[PDB]
């Protein structure tokens, strides 16, 4: 399972960075444009930018805590890959290392971050508790998957609801779904991860001891893009401007003042992205309650 | 030992066992010290050579004068140096604004206030950094000085080191001290550190205690009520050792939570515990076990023996802790507790009043006398004190000491010299602080 | 290892000389030098570190815990890892089952002294990385772990000990440690070629031999486990019992001054 | 009188010609004019070192000569390989250096001669005249693109060894000279290796034809008489190998000479494996090597 | 709510260092000659790694080979021990250590002239022993030394340190106390530049800090690569003084 | 594992059991006088308790097929099944225990552990008029 | 948990329970099982203690590795129904298998070959009111008879006898001894423990080559 590319092909793209051009139509510092749609289910959505596909889905269900926090409900995100988005992949690798490379973000991206209360999940200490899940799904790659799985999950999160509760002891009731509302969740922050891509025109020297700066930087790698860049980096961020994860797992070599200048230019993307996601989750609501008006009104 | 870098500059370890949840936790750290100490005074003229900035670029400021309070000679210009049992003991003297203006705190003394309490911790916290042109405070990392550091010996408590790292860190500062004559006053309550300096051991060093050192102010009159401190009819019993508490915490044996003591019955009171339901009674002077209202403690059940109707092992207590919530359904008989352990004094400064029984007119001497509180709920507090003629129609600021066995009322101190009973000014200022209103002066460090 | 046939008869020849020949020309009886090293990792209750000829390489640790002796059976725990293989093979969890043996709680161990209270005690954890080896490796790996609890301290009781009436929670200072008082056990490696028979075989010793044992020395004698073993498998011979019996003293005459050479402060 | 060597040492890790000596991301000079080899990468001027490792002027070409490293195979040199694999006409043999070396199917000297000529029924006896593992007289031919060179027997001399034991060194020590195989009183020989790996035998006639059948080798055999005077007196010249190697002694032939005469105080053959006597016999011959030559 | 003290107000940390001041840094060349021609161990405070390093040779399986350049595994092992607490399970398919494991590849994968290694294997194994916080980049100064211990074709110094911020004020050189206790952030360095190998945040930062927190950490790197060298060459200078 | 996928699917199906089958009618312990223990059993009817079963299937000499002799092999197992007695104790010492939060607490609730007998044991109940057999 | 079986919903528990010379014998039986080539069925039950247990050959099965002079051996033991021993436990014991056959099989006979052994603890009784010691002897047996099967150069039946903790196996009837294993037991009681287990070596050789001439 390889993929086999030209070494011309691979000139090719390294000359139109050379000469500032890109092959997608983008610029350089610019990014897809991102189709949100939900499913019919509450946590139900599908998500689309160009020719990635990805499909993710929020559950929860009954269950005692750990031990070790007896306080907090259980949470845990599985991002399975199937061969399907590509014949690269192994039938569900979990320990495949791009595949721990979509892990440990979408691990750090949430869990250890916290955009979700777990001590909200807190039924009944100790006792019974949530157990929310998250099974991510690629559908079709080209690229930007950790960016994919990142808003669909907390596209996700932003509508799943939970149904209602009541406790006696041992006598916890669960209430018929109909009668009884679901309730929603509570995120702390929302995080945006961001891809970035890089690419030596030069050999390695010119870029070690070559002081000039000259390495090419750009979002949102296509397929063909993304198997020639020279280093990986992630950063991801909220509304209020703090800095969720950085990631730069080695690669090539990189200057500090260029990722600081790169960091800003995120901020201003995944704003205006950020409010997308939310009138068009308050305006699905609404088309749920408009149609819920287009239902007590027909019945 | 140690080891030593190329900066001068020396390493070792110090390490020892995390006693928590009951478990064996060695815990190791290596340590350094510095050669880069500042003594952080006036008149000093060295290390203001050494001070380098911090990280927000800032060489900070030498604040102890070349002028104390200067007292007759042997002491003539000194500084002051402490026991955390003073502070612990005095914590309150120190507030004084009328006194105590220049104080080294050693890193050790600090430690062991951590050690003890936090929000005392909080206190001498406050006053270092809200020292002033009157008061200074600092706190010298003694430990983390190169020249004042010491080790464990062999066959030695941590208790011997403390009071020999203190008598080394009062000993380097006279010698950084001597070339402008201004001493250093190290102060204790303790019979056995006020032994070893009889004989002078090593340092021609000045050890006296509080009231040794009480005892030279030119103004000593006023703060001497402030220095802090039969009378049987029985015995009250003892609160459990630590051991016994940890030991009855995790069985469900120990109990703890608030309790309320009343005022129209001042012998009985009840808890509210999270197991039970019901407001558990706890009936008994000596149940009651000298705890004061309000506090944390840490309760026992009674044996149905002493049950009301309105053994050795743990093994039959729980069994009988069940049939506490059988008689909570019960409402016809229902349990009594008493207290075996406080988790927390909800002790602080307060204000009241004294007995006109408890003075004598004629004297003028020291005397006992009881203050009568504002808190209806809490007793009286014998004050052995001199100037009971003045303060008698006059409002005070106590401070509770402590409660030995014997005392039916406990041992406390004045602290604060109010003014007269219903003048306004003053019946004005206990109204705040009784109701918990801040109301001091916004200080040096709010200014900036 | 992969060696020569040509070499394989001369070194099946020249070891089973009646006047017997080491490849490196030992005494029968002798072993091979080795350093010693220990109380390095002072996070731990007790460290070792030993260095062989062959350079082969293992360090074990020892950390300690408070534990209740009688919900627990095992008061004292083997647990070991050898740099280059999975956890699935098999010379890995031989040589690890077999040390849990050899430390059963009362067969050479004196758990008495492991006792806190009447309710609690200690459990260790002995905890082994072996770096590398070139040889069957275990009577090596004894040899630190008798050193390691020769260095090994504990900190010391201050309450008192029986909680089945007060049920107290056992209190510790926080400097005062003192050393486990202990009698550990040590193991041998050994090797049957023809008629003779090899102290500390190397790794071509330990290739050309017919068969091997592994003896189990405690308290200044012979004791159980002992299990006669496999080096290889393409020279595996039997043997007359008489020469399992003449090994037993063979080494038991030269045991203890290995020992005491260890025994040694 | 002993059997082990236990000396005790607790509380610790561990106890604790003027060159250039440059190091990896380090200028050399700018100088254009110099030429960049070995251990040299750059950029257009800058001349950077990549190893630990001492600079070499030569006359207008520099280079950097590490010190540490694997053996360096280069042609024409004498040293020992144990076989590794078998391939199609090919086989694959250590030189302990980076890779194997490679040795065709006809590079060997046949049984019976040229006269043997060609065969293609001989691919089905390569298992036949090698196999793993084994111990080999073997001639550095030529090499690859990379740096992976090969072998071949042209000679009676080379070829698969018997009558004898193999140690194995540092390639740092052994020094160069125009002979390698060398024979020693006491009937015996060392082949000593460039790479590192020295075998011992006993001297044979071939031996002896150095300085005044055919069909045997491909055998496992030896010669069947071997006396233990000759097996001991292996072990003497063994361990005296180990005691250069742990002094870090360049190998002169009569240093061996010289560490075996100065042997001869100790009978006890087992106890030449002592740290500290390795030393004193190599602080010997360091004195020793303080009068001659 | 700490009952300790993080730094004073008197510019002081736990064993009263300062925000711009290091532990005790310790290596060695050439720990173990009788196991690889790599082999080194640091002792950085009490973070003790033994690092090795076998290689340039022929793989286990035809299959695992290049016609072009060398394969880089990295191992690592933590022990059980490596803690004041014991873990209980262990680690070796750990998807937090799969991570690392992943990462300095990528982070080596480009001072290694592969080329010149081609068809062969660099392995590269890791021994933590005692662990005391600023995990990564104790690393990462390891394997500087492990490469350049058998002198493997190199461009140049990598170094690597975490550094922490504590609320406005940057901490060089942080511990495990320190490390739970507020944000940190560790750099992989590449020689003199300001180029950078590893960059890895988990913490939440605000950003506003992050341009002078990362202006930090080269004045710390730069005087680690200096400390490798000396060390390295003070040992340089006892091999040929000795071997001649 | 595909094969004890199968099995209980068309258990399922069977609808061989229902949860009836699985209700647990423990006893209590009476600590009774000098030192002597009854299990007090209430019969004919706070907590509850269930059963939940295991099987394991080892097949030797495979010649094919399998599912079948899979099948009926369990069916027979499946009558031969006693319910074993089980009971809680008179009164556990395992009781409710308290965990503290940053100001607030909880409760753990009483942990009652369920004993079976060392003797006692009642059948079975199957839906027999449900007991298939396998054919391929 | 694992996903790859069914094992029930996780807060499930087992159930609990609490309080409320002598003869050995044998009942040996070959040829029942059609996957392999060698088979071997075992019985035993001795005073308080019953065993049954199951030996598994497949051979000569290829080797995808590499080459080799002559054959190499594999051995499995798992666990059954009841008894449950340990994992490392087991292991230890299938090294101290394969050093006894590595004295009986002709592998020079078998190059390139591979030899599995699979055996099954599958149900022992323990009625009694060093567990795994006490059945050692039996798997050796257990092998032969199944080794015997499949037809295969052996040298000899090989038996191993026991006394009280402590495992000797043999062959030559008893006159060389092939495979040791002690556990704790006396101090030089070495000599008693050659003569115990030497006669149930001669008894169950004798009982083996029954099992196999006589059909």
């Amino acid at each position: 399972k390889d993929i086999e590319i030209s070494a011309s092909e691979s000139k090719f793209i390294l000359e139109a960075l050379r000469q500032n051009y890109r092959l997608d139509g983008r610029s350089f510092d610019q990014f897809r444009d991102v189709e949100i749609t939900f499913g019919k289910e509450f946590g139900d959505v599908s998500v689309k930018m160009g020719n990635t596909k990805v499909h993710c889905r929020i559950s929860c269900q009954i269950a005692q805590p750990y031990e070790d926090r007896p306080f907090e409900g259980l949470f845990v995100i599985s991002t399975e890959i199937s061969p399907m988005a590509g014949s690269q992949f192994e039938n569900g690798n979990i320990t495949g290392e791009d595949e721990v490379l979509c892990s440990r973000i979408i691990e750090k991206s949430v869990r250890r971050s916290g955009a979700l209360d777990v001590e909200g999940l807190c039924i009944v200490a100790g006792s019974k508790c949530w157990a929310v899940r998250a099974d991510v799904h690629f559908l079709d790659c080209d690229g930007g998957f950790i960016d994919a799985s990142c808003i669909a999950v907390m596209a996700g999160l932003m509508h799943f609801k939970k149904p209602d509760i009541t406790v006696h002891g041992e006598q916890i009731i669960v209430h018929p779904v109909n009668e009884r509302e679901p309730v929603p969740l509570g995120i702390l922050h929302i995080p945006i991860c961001v891809t970035f891509s890089f690419f030596n025109p030069q050999d390695t020297e010119e870029n070690i001891k070559g002081e000039t700066n000259s390495e090419i930087s750009i979002i949102d790698a296509t397929l063909k893009e993304e198997l020639l860049r020279d280093g990986v980096l992630t950063v991801t961020l909220n509304k209020n401007r703090e800095v969720v994860q950085v990631s730069k797992a080695g690669g090539l070599p990189m200057d500090a003042l260029t990722l600081m200048k790169c960091c800003h230019e995120a901020y201003s993307i995944i704003e205006k992205i950020t409010d997308q996601i939310l009138q068009l989750l308050k305006e699905d609501s609404e088309k749920r309650n408009k149609y819920a008006a287009m239902l007590t009104s027909e019945n | 030992r140690r080891k030593r870098l190329a900066d001068g500059l020396s390493v070792t370890q110090k390490v020892f066992v995390r006693s928590r949840n009951g478990g064996a936790t060695k815990i190791v750290r290596e340590h350094y010290l510095r050669s880069d100490i500042p003594c952080l005074s006036r008149s000093c003229t060295k290390c203001p050579q050494i001070v380098v900035p911090d990280a927000q670029n800032e060489l900070p400021k030498f604040i102890l004068s070349d002028s104390p309070l200067e007292l007759s000679a042997p002491i003539g210009k000194h500084y002051v140096v402490l026991d955390t049992n003073v502070v612990l003991q005095a914590i309150d003297l120190l507030e004084n604004p009328n006194c105590f203006f220049d104080v080294i705190v050693p890193q050790i003394v600090l430690d062991e206030v951590r050690n003890k309490s936090y929000p005392v911790y909080t206190r001498l916290r406050t006053l270092c950094r809200d020292s002033d042109d009157h008061k200074r405070f600092i706190v010298f990392h003694n430990e983390f000085s190169e020249h004042t550091f010491v080790e464990r010996l062999p066959n030695e408590t941590i208790n011997d080191r403390n009071d020999r790292a203190i008598r080394k860190t009062c000993q380097w500062y006279s010698e950084h001290l001597k070339p402008y004559d201004i001493n250093v006053v190290l102060v204790t309550n303790d019979r056995l550190n006020r032994e070893a300096a009889t004989k002078e051991v090593e340092s021609n060093i000045i050890t006296k205690s509080l009231v040794q050192y009480i005892e030279l102010l030119p103004n000593a009159d006023d703060i001497r009520d402030s220095i802090p401190q039969t009378f049987s009819d029985f015995t009250f019993p003892e609160y459990y050792s630590t051991a016994r508490v940890m030991g009855g915490l995790k069985n469900g044996v120990l109990y703890q939570g608030n309790i309320q003591i009343s005022e129209y019955n001042f012998l009985e009171g009840s808890v509210s515990l999270p197991r039970f339901s019901k407001p558990v009674l706890i009936v008994g002077q000596k149940n009651l076990n000298r705890a004061f209202n309000g506090d944390q403690v840490i309760v026992e059940l009674l044996p149905q023996s002493e049950w009301k109707a309105p053994v050795i092992s743990d093994k039959q207590r729980r069994l009988l802790a069940k049939d506490a919530m059988i008689a909570q359904r019960s409402k016809k008989i229902q349990p009594t507790a008493k207290v075996v352990y406080i988790q927390r004094r909800s002790w602080r400064q307060y204000v009241g009043q004294l007995a006109p029984s408890s003075v004598d007119p004629q004297s003028s001497s020291t005397q006992n006398v009881f203050v009568i509180l504002m808190d209806k709920c809490l007793p009286k507090v014998r004050i052995r004190t001199r100037r009971a003629a003045e303060l008698l129609d006059k409002r005070i600021v106590i401070s509770i000491d402590s409660w030995p066995t014997t005392h039916k009322y406990p041992l406390g101190h004045f602290v604060r010299d109010l003014g007269t009973i219903e003048s306004a000014q003053a019946e004005t200022e206990a109204l705040l602080l009784e109701h918990d209103v801040e109301y001091r002066p916004f200080s040096k460090k709010v200014l900036e | 290892m992969s060696l020569s046939v040509a070499e394989k008869s001369y070194l099946y020849d020249s070891l089973a000389s009646t006047p017997s020949i080491r490849p490196d020309g030992r005494l029968p009886h002798q072993f091979r030098p080795i350093e010693i090293f220990t109380d390095f990792l002072p996070s731990s209750n007790g460290s070792s570190r030993i260095i062989a000829s062959d350079g082969s390489e293992c360090i074990v640790s020892i950390k300690s815990k408070v534990v209740d002796h009688h919900v627990e059976n095992e008061l004292l725990q083997v647990d070991v890892d050898i740099a280059g293989q999975r956890d699935d093979a098999l010379v890995v969890e031989t040589i690890t089952s077999l040390l849990n043996k050899v430390l059963k709680s009362g067969s050479g161990v004196d758990s008495s002294k492991l006792q806190l209270t009447k309710k609690y005690s200690f459990k260790i954890f002995v905890d082994v990385l072996v770096i590398s080896s070139h040889s069957h490796p275990v009577s090596l790996i004894s040899f630190a772990i008798y050193s390691a609890l020769n260095s090994t301290y504990l900190p010391k009781l201050i309450s008192a000990f029986d909680d089945l009436e007060v049920e107290e929670l056992p209190t510790f200072h926080d400097y005062d440690m003192v050393k486990l008082d202990i009698n550990p056990p040590l193991v041998f490696i050994l090797a049957v070629v023809g008629n003779n028979m090899l102290l500390d075989p190397a790794a071509n010793e330990s290739e050309v031999a017919n068969n091997g044992l592994i003896i189990s020395w405690s308290n200044g004698k012979i004791t159980s486990p002992i299990r006669s073993v496999a080096l290889n498998d393409s020279n595996v011979k039997s043997f007359k019992p008489h020469l399992l019996k003449q090994g037993l003293a063979m080494v038991e005459k030269y045991a203890p001054d290995v020992v005491r050479s260890l025994e040694n402060l | 009188s002993e059997v082990i060597t236990i000396t005790k040492r607790n509380g610790a890790f561990q106890n604790s010609s003027d060159s250039q000596i440059v190091t990896p991301g380090e200028l050399v000079t700018d100088d254009p004019i110099w030429m960049r080899g070995h251990g040299t990468y750059f950029l257009d001027n800058m001349t950077y070192s990549s190893v630990a490792g001492t600079v070499s002027r030569v006359n207008r070409l520099l280079s950097v000569i590490p010190l540490k490293g694997r053996y360096a195979p280069e042609t024409g040199d004498h040293v020992v390989g144990r076989i590794a694999e078998v391939g199609n006409k090919r086989w694959k043999v250590d030189i302990g250096g980076k890779q194997h070396a490679v040795l065709m199917l006809g590079s060997v000297n046949l049984p019976g001669g040229i006269l043997r000529r060609k065969s293609e029924s001989d691919e089905l006896q390569m298992r036949s005249f090698l196999k793993e593992g084994d111990l080999l007289n073997a001639e550095v031919q030529s090499l690859f693109q990379d740096g992976s060179a090969s072998l071949h027997t042209r000679s009676l001399k080379y070829g698969k060894l018997r009558n004898g034991m193999f140690c194995q060194v540092p390639s740092s020590l052994i020094v160069r000279a125009k002979n390698h195989t060398h024979n020693l009183p006491g009937n015996i020989t060392v082949v000593l290796g460039v790479n590192g790996y020295i075998w011992l035998r006993k001297t044979s006639q071939m031996d002896l034809a150095r300085d005044t059948s055919s069909w045997q080798i491909y055998s496992d055999e030896n010669d069947p008489s071997i006396s233990n005077n000759i097996r001991q007196a292996i072990c003497r010249y063994a361990n005296v190998i180990k005691a250069l190697a742990f002094c870090e002694i360049g190998i002169t032939q009569q240093r061996i000479v010289s560490a075996y005469e100065a042997s001869m105080v100790y009978s006890n053959v087992g106890e030449l494996i002592e740290k500290n006597v390795m030393e004193s016999i190599g602080s010997d011959i360091l004195t020793a090597e303080k009068m001659r030559g | 709510m700490s009952r300790l003290e993080i730094y004073s107000p008197e510019g002081l940390r736990l064993d009263g260092r300062r925000w711009n001041e290091l532990r005790r840094f310790e290596s060695s060349i050439n720990t173990h000659p009788h196991a690889a021609d790599g082999s080194s161990y640091m002792e950085q405070g009490n973070n003790k790694i033994i690092t090795l390093v076998k290689g340039p040779k022929e793989p286990r399986l035809k299959s695992q080979m290049d016609t072009s350049k060398a394969l880089l595994n990295v191992s690592v092992n933590i022990t059980k021990f490596s803690k004041f607490e014991r873990s209980k399970s262990s680690h070796k398919n750990e998807r937090r250590v799969l991570e690392i494991q992943t990462s300095l590849v990528r982070m080596f994968e480009k001072n290694v002239m592969l080329n010149i290694y081609p068809r062969t294997v660099i392995d590269i194994e890791i021994h933590v022993l005692e662990q005391d916080g600023g995990i990564m980049g104790s690393l990462i100064n390891g394997i500087t030394l492990a490469l350049i211990d058998a002198g493997i074709s190199m461009f140049d110094y990598i170094s690597g340190i975490s550094v922490g911020l504590y609320d406005t004020t940057p901490l060089l050189d942080t511990n495990s106390l320190e490390e739970n206790a507020m944000s940190t952030v560790t750099l992989g360095v590449v020689g003199k530049s300001e180029k950078l190998s590893l960059l890895l945040v988990e913490d939440k930062i605000p950003l506003d800090r992050l341009e002078n927190v990362l202006a930090i950490g080269i004045a710390g790197a730069h005087r680690v690569r200096d400390l490798m060298d000396e060390e390295l060459r003070k040992h340089a200078q006892k091999r040929v003084s000795n071997a001649s | 594992m595909t094969i004890s996928q199968k099995l209980h699917d068309s258990i399922l199906h069977s609808r061989i059991l229902p949860k009836k089958a699985l209700k647990v009618k423990a006893g209590v312990r009476s600590a009774n006088e000098d030192g002597t223990f009854s299990v007090l059993y209430p019969d004919e009817l706070k907590r509850k308790w269930s059963y939940v079963l295991y099987a394991k299937i080892v097949v030797l000499s495979r010649t094919g097929p399998v599912f079948d002799l899979c099948w009926n092999s369990l069916m027979y197992a499946l009558q031969s099944v006693k319910l074993p007695r089980a009971f809680i104790d008179e009164r556990a010492s395992d009781l409710r225990m308290t965990i503290r939060t940053r100001g607030r607490s909880a409760t753990i609730r009483e942990t009652y552990e369920i004993i079976c007998d060392q003797t006692k044991s009642v059948p079975l109940m199957i839906n027999a008029k449900n007991i298939a057999f396998a054919s391929n | 948990q694992d996903r790859r079986r069914l094992l029930g919903p996780a807060a499930a528990k087992p159930m609990a329970f609490s309080n409320t010379e002598s003869e050995q014998e044998l009942s040996l039986h070959t040829g029942f099982i059609e996957n392999c080539n060698g088979s071997a069925l075992v019985e035993a039950r001795s005073l308080g203690h019953q065993t049954s247990l199951i030996t598994a050959v497949y051979g000569p099965r290829s080797i995808r590795g590499s080459f080799t002079s002559q054959g190499t051996i594999s051995i499995q033991l798992k666990n059954g129904l009841l008894e449950k021993y340990n994992t490392n436990e087991l292991k230890e014991v299938s090294s101290f298998l394969m050093g006894i056959f590595n004295s009986v099989v002709n592998l020079s006979r078998y190059p390139k070959s591979g030899i599995d052994i699979f055996v099954y603890l599958t149900y022992d009784k323990d009625l009694t009111n060093s567990q795994i010691s006490s059945l050692i002897p039996h798997c050796i047996t257990s092998i032969t008879l199944a080794l015997a099967d499949a037809g295969i150069e052996l040298v000899d039946m090989a038996g191993a006898g026991e006394a009280n903790g402590t495992v000797v196996s043999f062959i030559k009837n008893g006159e060389e001894i092939v495979g040791f294993w002690k556990d704790d037991g006396d101090d030089e009681d070495l000599l008693e423990c050659l003569d115990r287990c030497k006669e149930q070596y001669n008894r169950y050789r004798d009982l083996m080559i029954s099992c196999l001439m006589n059909q």
